[PDB]
This record gives C-alpha cells, structure tokens and sequence, in this order.
C-alpha cells in the first residue's frame, strides 16, 4: 500500500495528530509504504542539468494508493493548484484530511490585504476542484479517529468509512449546521455531546440546547459530525 | 558560474525554495532561502474581530507549535489592556509552552535523523523520540485543554485549573522525560561533534557560519522588557534578494537595530548560558542541550504551583484604541512576537506578527554561502524551519 | 421487533447500603455502582445530574461519594450529561470515568467512541456506561408548569418526583403528596423525543429502571463484558441485593409492553416525517 | 387575479412593506381580488354548530392564484403546519415573502425555553415542507422589489422572476454566502454594494472586501442576492 | 462581439474650467459633471473616492465643490464607492445623487436598481451614473510595492499616478518622474479582474476615460437619455470643450482594440474556470 501526505495551505497540525499515534505509528508505517511527504521523506527527487542551471525538484510520485491531503487551496497561487490536481491524478483514493481540506476551516476567513503576496485572498477546500473520496473534519481530527480511518481503508471496512465518504460530497462546514439540521428540525434532545466535541469551546448548553458563540467558531465541522441525530449508522449499535 | 535551485526542500515544516549561485566547483557564492507558501493573512482578517478570537485564530498558524502563538497573542492583548494574569495562571501558561517545546525538539531530531542516526539505531531512536513527545503532548493537553491548538490559553491567564493528582502525575512524567533526555543527549552530542553524517561524509568545519547576532528574551518563557520593539523594523524581500527572486518571497525581512538576527535555541544559550559556538552543528547541539533546561524548569514550576490558586484575571478586556500592546514568547524555534491594538469595545483595531523562523530565513540565505551546495539543506535543517509559521 | 436489544442477563436489584436507599429514586443502582467504583479504585470520576433549590439541573463531574448522594434521585428534565465528558478527562484528569444518561445520551456516547473526531484521549477512559430507562423528557419550564400549575406545589418545596401507575407524583418537603394523571403532561414533553427508538438504554454497559420491579427495586440489564465484570464485583462484595425477574412482579412482561409501545408509536412519527419531507437520523 | 396574504411565524413587517407602496397598492387591489388576509379581510367565514359550541371559523379559501406567505413554520404547532400545507394546495403560485419564509431568517435563532409554550423551538422556512415557486429575501424586502415581483408575476415576465424562482429552491441563507461564494472563489472585486444592502449594517468594507460581523447578521440574504458576481442576468444590461 | 456596448454618441471632451484641469486625471469630465450638477441644482450629493497622505482610499459622499476637487484624480486601487450609496440617500438626505465607479461598480448599481431588495428609496434618487474606463485594479499593498519597491518613491511623496504608453507612471511632490514597464505590475493586480467583461463601463449614463484622446482630454461615451440631458445642459452652459473622436488621435480605434483584447483574454479565464469547476456569474 503506497501512502502519501500532501500539504497545501494547512498548518501541519493534522500531520502532527497522525504522529500522536506514537506506538501505533510504527505499526502503521511498516504496513504501508510512505512514498511522499515533504516533511518526512526526500521524495521524489529529480535532477535536470543544463549549461547554466541544476534543477533539483521534489515531485509527487505515481502509484499512490491513499493520499492524505491537508489544507485548502489558494486560487491565486499556481503551485497550490498545480499540486491539488496533481495529487488527484496520481492517487487512487484522495482523503481530505482536516477541516481546511474538507470544508475550508479557518482559511474561510482569509480576505487578503497582507503583504507579501497581497493578491492571495481566495482559499477553497480541495473538494471544490477535485474529487474527494473520504473527508475527516475537525481541527485537527483526533489520532484515534485517524487510526480508524487508516485501518478501515486497509481492511476495506466500507461500512465504517461510509460516513466520511458521504461527508466528502459536502464542502461546507459551520456551527450553524447544528441549528439548521437539528434544533430547527425538532430533532435535538439535548445530550450535549456536540459541546464536548468542539475544539474552541464555542458551544454552550443553555436550556438543554446548544448555543454557538459565532465569533469563536472556526468551521471545523466536528460538532455536526458528532451529532447522533444527524448520522447514526447501525454499525454503532454493535458492542461487546 | 552556474545556478542551483532546490525546490521544495525537505524534512522540515512547510514549503520553501533554495536558489544558489555556485562556481564551477560546487561552492555557493550567493545564497537565497525563501518561503513560497501562499500567505493566509491571519493578522488582516483579525481586524474587527473580538480580542478573545485572536488566540483561537493565531494558534492555526502552525500545528507543531500552536502554543507559541496563543501565548504571544494573549500577552500582546493583555499589554494593550493593562491586564495582569494571576500568579498561578502565569505558571500554568509557561508550563504549557514548555510542554510544547518538549515535543518539538525531539520531533526535530526525528526529522533530521535520516542524516545523522545510523540505520540500525533508527527504530530505538524513534521509539525514544515518541516516548518523549508523548509526555510533552500530555502536558499541553492537560494544561491547555487540547494537545494541538489549546483553548485554555486566554486573555487573562489560563482558563482551567489542574488537580493535585494531575500535578503529581505530571511531575513523575517529567522525571521520566528527564531520563529519556539524558539518554538522547548521550547519543546525539557525539554525532554532532563528529561533524560526520551516517554515510561517512565529513562536513566542513565552518559549515553554516554567519556574521549576525542573536535575539532572546528568556531561557524558557518570554520578557517583553528585554527588547525595544521600536528598533524592530520589517523590510521587504527586495532588501535581501535580487529582484527576480524577491518577488517570490512570501515573508518580510525583520531586523533589530538595523541588522538581521538569528533566533532559536542557540540564541537563548548565547544570551543566558554564554554559548558562543558558530556553525550549523552548534545549533543542533544547543537545541539538544535545551531539552534538559525545559524539563527541569517544568518540574520547578510544578513545585511552585498552587493548584487552587486563581488562574484567570477579572480585569476587563478594554483598550484605548491606540496603545500597541506587545507580546513576546520564546517559541521552540525562537523569539516570537505578536502585536495588537484593542479599542474600548474589546475588538481588534490592528494586529501584526513577527514569527520566529521569519528572522532566520535571511540568515540562512547568508549561512549557506561558502560551502558546497550539497550541504545547503543540512544548514537549513539546523534552524528547524517552520514555514507555515514564518508565512502565516 | 427486538424489545430490549442485546443483553447478557436481567435481574431485579437494589443497593445494599441503606443510606443510598434513603436518597435514591428506585433501587439506587446508579449510585451504588458509582460509589462502589469510587471506593474500590474502579472509578476516579463519575458524571452526574445535580439540581438546585428550584430543580434546575446541571451536569457535573463528581469525585466523592457525597457528590454522588446529592445527585441521587430523578430530575425529569433535560440535563446534558455528555457535555462534560471531555472536561472529565481534561482538567479533572479522570482515567476511569463513569457515565450516566438516558438512552439517547448513551447513543451519543457510542457515536463519539466509534468516530472520535473531536474526542482525543476520551473513549479509552470510559470505564462504566450506565443507562437509565426513559420514555419521555421535558424542558425545565415544561416541568415547572406541571408541578406548579397542575400539581399546585412550588418548585422550591419539591422533595422528590416520580412517574408510576399512570400518574405523575410530587412529594413535598412538608409531607404533602399530590398526583396528576399522566395524560395531562403530554403537551409539555420535548417533541424531539417522539422519534426515539430506545426505551431500555440498549447500548449501555448496564441499564436500570423502575418498571418491572416493585417499589424500592430496579430492573437491571447486564449487557457488556465491562458491565459484567463491574456488576459481578459488586454482588461478590455484597453491595447489591439481587432477585431473578421471574420471581418479582410486575415482571419483565411490563418492560416488554412499554418498550414495544414506545417503538411502535414513535415509528409512525419517523415515517410521518419522511412523508412530509423532514429529516430523520439514519 | 386572486392574491392571498398568509401569515405564519412572522412579524407582519413584510405586509407593511407591501402597504408602503401607497398609491401603487390601490392599483394592485383593483387589478387583483384579495381573497384572504386575516389582517385585512373577514374571509372565509363559516359557522360550525354542534350540541356544545358554535364555532365561527375563518378558513383559507380555494382558488388562490398568488399566495404571499410571510413567516416561518413552527414544527411544534399543529395549526402552523396545517396552514402551510393548506396554503400550498389552495394556491397555484406560492411566494416566500421575506427571509423568515424563504430561508428562516431571525427565527433560525429560536431554541425554546420560554413560557408559555415551552415546547416551541423548531422553526423552518416554508420551503422545508412545501414546494415554493418564488422567493423574496430581505427583512423585509423593499416595496420597490415587491411591486416588481407582482407586476412581473401578472405580466408573465418569467425572465425577470428567474432569479427569485432559482432562490425558491434554496432554503439556507447567511452572511457567509458572500465569503464561500465570492471571496473564497476569487470573484469579489470590492464594489461594496453588498454592504449597502444590509438592513443590520453587519457588513463593513475592509481592504476592499466585505467583513461580516457575525453577531449582527440576521441571515436575511439581501447581500448575496445583491452580489453581481453571483447572479448577473443579461436582462440587467438592457437600459434606456 | 460588441466592443463598446450600446451608446448614443461618442466625443472627445475636456472641462472648460481651468482649475478643474489642474487637479484632474485626464479631461476632468467626472469632476465637471459633479460640479455642474451641484451648482445648478441637478445634484445635491455625489459619491467620490478620496485619498489620505499615503494614498489609501475611502468612499465618501461629497456635497461641496471643494470636496469634488480634492477627490479628483485616479487612485489605481480598490475603492468600494457603492458601499455609501444607501448612506447618501439616508443620513445625507440626498434626492439627486451622482454615482461614479469602474465598470463592475456600475454593474453593481444596475443590479441593485433592477432587484432592490435591500435598497428601499435608493434607485429613484440616482440622478447621474458616471462610469470610468478600467482595464485592471489593485489591492492597496499591491500598488504600494509597485510605487515604493519598483518605482522607488514613498507613497507620502506621490502627487499623481497614471497608466499610459505601455508604462506605469509616478509623479512626485518634488518634481521627480519615475516610470516602469507595465509587465512589472501584472503580478500585483486583483485576480478577480480576470473575469471582467466590461472595459468602457458599458452600463453607465456617461462613460469617460483617457484612451483614444490625447493628453488632457477624455473619450466620453453618452449612452442613456439621463446622461444625454445632463451632457447637453453642460455643453449649452459652456462647461465643456467637445471635439469629435473622428478628428482627434489616436482615436476610437485604439479603444476598440483594448476593449476587445480584454474581453478576449478574460473570456478565456471564464471558460477555464467553468471547466475546472469554479463558479462564474450568469
Ligand atoms: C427523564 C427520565 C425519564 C425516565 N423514565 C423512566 C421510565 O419510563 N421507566 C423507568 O423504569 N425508569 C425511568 N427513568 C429512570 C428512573 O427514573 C431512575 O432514575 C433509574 O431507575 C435510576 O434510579 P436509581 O435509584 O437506580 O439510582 P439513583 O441513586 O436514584 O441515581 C439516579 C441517577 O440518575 C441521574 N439523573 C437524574 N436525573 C437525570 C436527568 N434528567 N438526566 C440525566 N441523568 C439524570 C443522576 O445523576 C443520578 O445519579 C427515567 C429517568 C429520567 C431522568
Ligand atoms: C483602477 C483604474 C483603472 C483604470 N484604467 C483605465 C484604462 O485602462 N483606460 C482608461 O481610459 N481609463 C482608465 N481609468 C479611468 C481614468 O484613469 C480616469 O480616472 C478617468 O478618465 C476619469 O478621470 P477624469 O479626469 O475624467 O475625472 P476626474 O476629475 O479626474 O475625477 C475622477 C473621479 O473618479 C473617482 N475615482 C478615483 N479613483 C477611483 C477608484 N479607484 N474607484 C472608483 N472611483 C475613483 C474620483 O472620485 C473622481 O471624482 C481607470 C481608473 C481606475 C480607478
Ligand atoms: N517554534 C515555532 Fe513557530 Ni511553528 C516557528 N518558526 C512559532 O511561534
Ligand atoms: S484543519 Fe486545523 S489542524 Fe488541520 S491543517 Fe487545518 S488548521 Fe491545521
Ligand atoms: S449532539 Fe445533536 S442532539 Fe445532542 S445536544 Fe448537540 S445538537 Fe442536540
Ligand atoms: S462549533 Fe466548534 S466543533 Fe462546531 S464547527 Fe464551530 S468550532 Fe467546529
Ligand atoms: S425519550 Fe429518547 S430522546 Fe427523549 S430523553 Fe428519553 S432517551 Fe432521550
Ligand atoms: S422577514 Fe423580517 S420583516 Fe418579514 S416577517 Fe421575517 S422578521 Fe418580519
Ligand atoms: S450580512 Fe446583512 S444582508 Fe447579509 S445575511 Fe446578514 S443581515 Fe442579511
Ligand atoms: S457585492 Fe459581491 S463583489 Fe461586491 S463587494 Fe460584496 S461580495 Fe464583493
Ligand atoms: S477590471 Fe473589471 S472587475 Fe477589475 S476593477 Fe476594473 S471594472 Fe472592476
């Protein structure tokens, strides 16, 4: 199994969360073969020498089986868009890793105005440009949620991954997903688990309902993924 | 005469490029190390947002050291609002930043390990690194509320208190980390002193020499009074690169008293421990030596901490709309500055950041000069570059 | 249609500690498990639903036996117990956490364990998951109208409430007892409960309820191996008094009737929503 | 030729906005017979007598050509739902008048906990239950925009109404439409018209880009309707 | 493909008043129209784009002639002029408002006039809509690099900037003149301009620009009746010098070139976006 970590306009936090499997990471790294990851390996090096220049480039390799793509795409940066179409072509399964890649996340707030690239202002999730097969929300998703994705993908546990594959079709995330889809639809019973999932503590249970402090939400989508009144696959009911 | 371009450079955080004028022999005569990552422009979309949102947002600069930006953010906002966090809140805050550095430095030694650690020692070496990072991440998770991006770092102090049990568990976890550190130091310092990679290549003695000074305000936390911001000036990439390369740089060019300055572990050891060794290897050595300073300081914080003491200040978040608050913090990779102006409503009027690596990038351009170009990336990695940080 | 979901064994039980029986709602299973775990190193923190002088609820992470006792008894209003599940493993530093909740709250707990996106370090610290039976719940102001306007008792004077024998009961600090037919409470119940397909907390380690067992006892369902070890440790230590359901009246038959009544009624509501176009979980 | 004003969970502000056409309301009311409006006319009255009580009820009539529906639907009120389904079956053209009816608007923030109906907490736009033909955003939409809706509806000007028929298919609006569709997609040029449209002054031009103060946005959809980089039909190019 | 959209007549023109010519960019058409309207009761307010010491723009509602003269001149940076269009009708109390903007900003106007959801009382008070030609625009920091880092002049010393003859120009307060090839400015231009399909502000009552006319004159496209009545009132009162574009050089031909090249170049960007999946106006 050839795995690759592609880094676009992210922060590497999702990669660090993968590294926070520690002992499971050594297990994981010997079952798959990490062929590309600019932060970890020296691949893929290609040299082209003329009479005036020596070009040592690190390109994306081919045969990539699963590509963990982290961060959003900057439309005003040619390299950023060249690499998101590159990863799709050279990979069979493309995983939007984290809210930045899956739904925009914090980069939704980007508006530009800051040197040194004053023209950079338009950031979109990778799903707005290429096909996404699986999507992991959160900022960052937990290491435990990561090992489950990787294990299911290697064991073909398509029943487990269904919730993320369905999630790959949606490119928008916000705390208002709890209101629009649960509170407003007369489905919220007030368990409070959505509040416990939030990384910024933007959710506050009041009158038995979640109350989103909008100026603290980073649009990571962890709360709407957690709500058992949105998605509740039957496989969860199986416990030992 | 010939040009050498290495892009992207590897085994560090982010997306950068090397542009090297070289002679017919491989020796670089003019060096240029620059960021090309797209600029997200955090500081600019924080304008108008409430002050409490700043540490939440700037934490997303980078996931390797998010604690460094939340800390500098709340220190700048507190300074602009004349807020004083309580004794025990400030202790917890420094403990949180140390825990993060306890995970970054071993992480960096894992990223450089392909060069210096032999193949047969790799698995044992990585197990030790991960054992150390586990303890460091445990501290950020328990004090900061999350291991990556800590919500408890707030304007006013720290949001939550730890229990006497969490405190004891942390202390004995630090004693374990201290033993792992002595084991790791024993192993790496001889290799860095050898100046020989694991394939046998002996690096030049003056590899990475540069003629620039250092900035550091504290060995483990930060002190805004040990620097005069008025003397910090950000210039454009045209001041350090040629025109055709300068239009590619994504960062600014920070100076102090009118000169480039290196930041990071060697800068701190120069200012507090009299460590004056130049070159790339000496940087690695200072970072390794620092692991011991960090864990010792953490245990000293645990002894002084009162788990029942106040951690959040009651002072309100109001400003005058004019004062330029200053918040500095010694991130893993060096002196890290955030600035903020807060109005009477508690909203952000102006915001700016001068991140650690940003200082280091123009030094690296001059530090690769004088050596063969196939050593350039070894000099780059010595500075533990975090480009998402440098660009933000 | 499966009445009770999966389980290992069902038994009528009550706590052995008599102080517990003086403050608990039915048999005191929830408190007896929490207290036994805290005192014998099996639990270092437990989630509870406390109340104030006006019966307003608050989820809380208890660490002492007295906190557990003060949280005993049922508050028939919505209390988000899972909202503190991360705080318990963060500042509180718990690593053997006890969880209690209605079936929908246990469901949310299994969801966050299977897909722990925003629950780093949380699932592997859940040592005991205790579910309670539930037919309906109420907003606070819903109960306040039931108690103060239909039963004629101020909230500050309420000592205990209970549902049973087709009536809602209010017991006063001053010895009074008042009851109203359960039909007069229906317009006040949280509508979102009309799509719930779980009456006996079918996904918990241990489930407990008043129905099926006599007054002062609880119908208890052992389900998982984690709840099996915990339950067997308690009965060995003598912390519980167990009688087979076959011997007690009304018996398991009532539990089957009520469970299937809830599943059949609310299934019409789910199909009704699908018909008009409203979303339902799946 | 038979207009009806249905009032669900609204404030009547949109009806007042209609009344503020003044001289033009008396041409609308002689061009069109107003068959139902509880605030305006006493129809349709029927008397139901049983052994116990005499019930004088006002019902929604049949044969409504245009139905202006104002306000959202409360899923916990039987009468509220009964009226939205009644208005659909008895009208040929159903118009979602205002943000409450079209996308929820302020009523998205409802969550309950307030006597005297402690169970009321779930409010959805009419489009979530019935098929909507045309949708007018805003809180309230201007009187000018109202006369253009009615004139074009009576004249069969489908080209003009196309933008509102397209809107009737969507039931979710906010200030975030501007960011996810214009700023993030490298379409925003900084005209500032969206800031001028906001009824709550929640949009503030900064660095030539709209900045949404989320704590002020009431999700009326006036800005995203205005943005010429979202919808710019060729009909606008014909001027005198 | 139509080059200039629909129009009635096209002339070369310039303000008759000499003080206007001293402060304006080209022929002073915008300032002469605003000043004539204010002084003869055809306008009571006009939207302008002002600048500070460092060239940062601010959209403003002006009501005096001196406010119009101080806003004269081109600032090649984004200024949201339409953001104050409701402000002028509201607090300023205007009822004969003059508007100015680049083609995209004139488009934003017609849009709010046709579908005035959030523009109660606004459209009927728009008395004159003046578009200026535009090929590209820039974010402020984009222009700041061009002036300070490519032309070597501080913004605080800039007196005027102009685009012409394949070059960008900076005129200094102290007499200096610096210029660069326009290829040095392309990387800094607002990328959302690469979908613009309007060069001569085709939807305005009156359009004006520098292309086609010599230095100190403007090409002026009259399009609507409203701009025809206004223009004719101006020439009658002698407020303008008018020459046919048929006698002046370079001439309309250069305008038809530039307009078409732009439409041809940016239509390719629109089709590029459509194929890769990015949204475009329609
Ligand atoms: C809303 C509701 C409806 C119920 N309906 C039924 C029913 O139809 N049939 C049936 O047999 N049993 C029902 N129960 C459970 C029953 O009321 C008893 O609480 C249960 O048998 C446990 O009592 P105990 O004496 O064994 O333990 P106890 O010692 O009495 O402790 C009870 C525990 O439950 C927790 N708790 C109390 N109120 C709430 C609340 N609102 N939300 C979450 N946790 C809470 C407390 O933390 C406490 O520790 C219901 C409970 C609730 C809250
Ligand atoms: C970014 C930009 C690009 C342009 N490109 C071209 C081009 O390629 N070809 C061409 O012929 N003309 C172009 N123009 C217009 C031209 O430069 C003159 O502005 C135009 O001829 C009007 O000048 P004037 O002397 O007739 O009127 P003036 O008396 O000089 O007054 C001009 C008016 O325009 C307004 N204004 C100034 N800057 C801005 C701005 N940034 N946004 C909105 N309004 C503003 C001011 O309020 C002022 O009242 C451009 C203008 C801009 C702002
Ligand atoms: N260490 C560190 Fe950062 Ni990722 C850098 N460079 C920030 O404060
Ligand atoms: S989702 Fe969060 S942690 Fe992951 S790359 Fe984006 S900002 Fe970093
Ligand atoms: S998780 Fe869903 S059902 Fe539970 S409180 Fe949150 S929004 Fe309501
Ligand atoms: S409320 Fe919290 S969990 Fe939900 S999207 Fe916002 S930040 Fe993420
Ligand atoms: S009836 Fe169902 S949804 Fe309502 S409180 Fe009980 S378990 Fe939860
Ligand atoms: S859209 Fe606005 S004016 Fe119309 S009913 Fe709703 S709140 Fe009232
Ligand atoms: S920003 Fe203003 S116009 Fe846009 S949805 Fe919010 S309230 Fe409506
Ligand atoms: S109307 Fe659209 S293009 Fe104009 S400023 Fe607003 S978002 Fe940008
Ligand atoms: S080029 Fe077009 S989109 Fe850009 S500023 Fe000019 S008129 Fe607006």
């Amino acid at each position: 199994v050839k795995i690759a970590h592609i880094h676009l306009c992210g922060c590497t936090g999702c990669l660090i969360s993968l590294a926070d499997t520690y002992e499971q990471l050594l297990d994981i790294l010997n079952s798959v073969e990490l062929v590309y990851a600019l932060t970890l390996v020296d691949e893929k090096t290609e040299i082209r020498e003329t009479d005036d220049k020596i070009l040592i480039e690190r390109e994306i390799p081919d045969d990539i089986d699963i590509a963990l793509v982290e961060g959003s795409v900057c439309l005003e940066d040619e390299h950023s868009m060249k690499d998101v179409f590159d990863a799709r072509r050279k990979s069979k399964i493309v995983v939007a890793l984290g809210a930045c890649a899956a739904t925009g996340g914090i980069t939704r707030f980007c508006r530009g105005g800051q040197m040194s690239k004053p023209v950079h202002s338009s950031f979109v999730p990778i799903g707005d440009l290429i096909k996404v097969d699986l999507a992991l929300p959160g900022c960052p998703p937990s290491p435990e949620a990561l090992v489950n994705l990787i294990t299911a993908a290697l064991n073909g546990d398509t029943e487990y991954l269904e919730i993320y594959a369905e999630l790959a079709k949606k490119t928008e995330a916000c705390g208002c997903d709890l209101l629009v889809n649960v509170i407003n639809k007369s489905l919220c019973m007030g368990c409070g688990s959505c509040a416990a999932s939030c990384p910024t503590r933007a959710i506050e249970m009041i009158d038995g309902k979640p109350n989103v402090l909008k100026e603290l939400c980073i649009k990571c989508g962890a709360c709407s993924l957690q709500c058992p009144r949105i998605r509740f696959p039957k496989l969860i009911e199986e416990i030992e | 005469g010939k040009i050498v371009e290495i892009h992207p450079t590897t085994r560090h955080e982010g997306h950068t490029k090397l542009v090297l004028k070289v002679d017919d022999e491989g020796i670089v005569e003019k060096g240029a190390y620059l960021s090309v990552t797209p600029v997200r422009g955090f500081e600019k979309f924080l304008v108008g947002k409430p002050a409490e949102f700043a540490p939440i947002a700037v934490s997303r600069f980078c996931g390797i050291c998010p604690v460094a930006h939340a800390t500098s953010a709340v220190e700048a906002i507190e300074d602009a609002c004349d807020i004083t966090p309580p004794k025990d809140g400030l202790l917890l805050r420094e403990l949180c930043g140390i825990g993060n550095k306890m995970h970054s430095h071993p992480l960096h030694q894992f990223l450089i390990s392909p060069d210096y650690v032999p193949k047969d020692d790799s698995n044992e070496f990585i197990k030790r690194v991960q054992a150390m990072r586990r303890i460091g991440q445990y501290i950020v998770d328990a004090v900061g509320g999350e291991a990556i991006h800590s919500p408890n770092i707030k304007v006013g102090g720290m949001a939550k208190q730890i229990t006497e049990s969490t405190k004891a568990k942390m202390y004995y976890k630090c004693k374990e980390y201290e033993k792992l550190a002595k084991e790791q130091l024993e192993y790496l310092i001889p290799i860095f002193e050898s100046r020989t990679l694991n394939d046998g290549t002996e690096l030049p003695e003056k590899l990475g020499y540069h003629d620039f000074g250092y900035i550091a305000t504290h060995p483990t936390y930060g002190d805004r009074t040990k620097i005069d911001q008025d003397k910090v000036v950000e210039y454009t990439p045209f001041d350090v690169y040629d025109k055709d390369v300068a239009i590619q740089s994504s960062t600014t060019v920070p100076t102090y008293n009118g000169r480039l300055m290196e930041v990071g572990p060697r800068a701190r050891f120069s200012k507090f421990f009299d460590f004056k060794e130049k070159g790339a290897m000496a940087l690695h050595i200072a970072r390794a030596y620092e692991i011991s300073v960090l864990v010792k300081r953490a245990m000293e914080i645990l002894d002084e901490l009162n788990v029942n003491g106040k951690t959040m200040s009651d002072e309100p978040i109001v400003g005058d709309g004019e004062k330029l608050g200053l918040g500095v913090h010694e991130a893993a990779r060096g002196h890290n500055t955030h600035q903020a102006v807060i109005d009477k409503d508690g909203n952000i009027v102006y915001y700016n950041a001068i991140v650690a690596t940003t200082w280091n990038i123009p030094v690296i351009s001059k530090a690769v000069e004088g050596t063969h170009y196939k050593f350039a990336e070894h000099i780059v990695r010595a500075y533990d570059p975090c480009i998402s940080c440098a660009t933000h | 249609m499966d009445p009770f979901g999966k389980y290992k064994t069902v038994v009528s039980a009550r706590a052995a500690d008599k102080t517990i029986l003086k403050k608990c709602q039915d048999g005191g299973i929830v408190s007896a498990a929490y207290i036994y775990g805290l005192e014998n190193g099996l639990l270092d923190g437990v989630i509870v639903a406390d109340k104030d002088d006006k019966l307003q609820t608050t989820p809380k992470v208890a660490t002492t036996v007295d906190e557990v006792l003060e949280a005993a008894g049922t508050k028939y209003t919505v209390c988000p117990t899972i909202s503190v599940i991360k705080s318990a493993v963060r500042e509180y530093g718990c690593e053997k956490l006890g969880v209690v909740g209605t079936p929908c709250q246990i469901i949310a707990t299994r969801k966050l364990m299977k897909y722990p996106i925003g629950f780093r370090h949380v699932p592997d610290k859940l040592a005991l998951i205790v579910g309670i039976f539930c037919m309906e719940n109420f907003p606070y102001n819903g109960m306040k109208t039931i108690i103060e306007e239909h039963c004629g008792i101020k909230m500050e004077d309420v000592a205990k409430t209970d549902i049973g024998k087709g009536k809602f009961w209010v017991y006063s600090k001053w010895g009074d007892v008042k009851s109203i037919k359960l039909k007069e409470t229906h317009p006040y119940e949280q509508q979102s409960c009309h799509v719930c397909m779980d009456y006996t907390a079918e996904l918990a380690d241990i489930s407990t309820g008043s129905v099926g067992s006599p007054d002062g006892w609880s119908t208890v369902f052992i389900r998982t191996a984690q709840g099996e070890e915990f339950f067997n440790k308690m009965v060995e230590a003598g912390a519980l008094e167990v009688k087979p359901i076959e011997e007690v009246k009304p018996g398991l038959g009532l539990v089957e009737k009520l469970s299937l009544t809830k599943k059949e009624k609310n299934a019409k509501e789910i199909e009704h929503r699908k018909e008009i176009g409203l979303p339902v979980p799946y």
